[PDB]
């Protein structure tokens, strides 16, 4: 634990791009959380909601 | 069947042609919920019920 000062300015970063990436995977209220998904399934009237 | 009594069937290991449901005038009602009416030829579909 001598060098942990470096090392927690690592961890926080490496955790913030890892919870950035995970978000992704939320779909917030809609459907699906892939657009592929919803592009392919819905027409552009309830696709753009 | 009466609909207490509602017939469930289910589709599986088929090819599905879903335009000629579109393509029909003879359906007064033709209304789907979760995915558009003329993409259903272009994906692929697991328990399919009836």
């Amino acid at each position: 634990s001598a060098l942990g000062k470096l090392q927690d300015v690592v961890n926080q970063n490496a955790q913030a791009l890892n919870t950035l990436v995970k978000q992704l995977s939320s779909n917030f209220g809609a459907i699906s959380s892939v657009l592929n998904d919803i592009l392919s399934r819905l027409d552009p009237p309830e696709a753009e909601v | 069947a009466s609909v207490y009594a509602w017939n469930r069937k289910r589709i599986s290991n088929c090819v599905a042609d879903y335009s000629v449901l579109y393509n029909s005038a003879s359906f007064s009602t033709f209304k789907c919920y979760g995915v558009s009416p003329t993409k259903l030829n272009d994906l692929c579909f697991t328990n399919v019920y009836a």
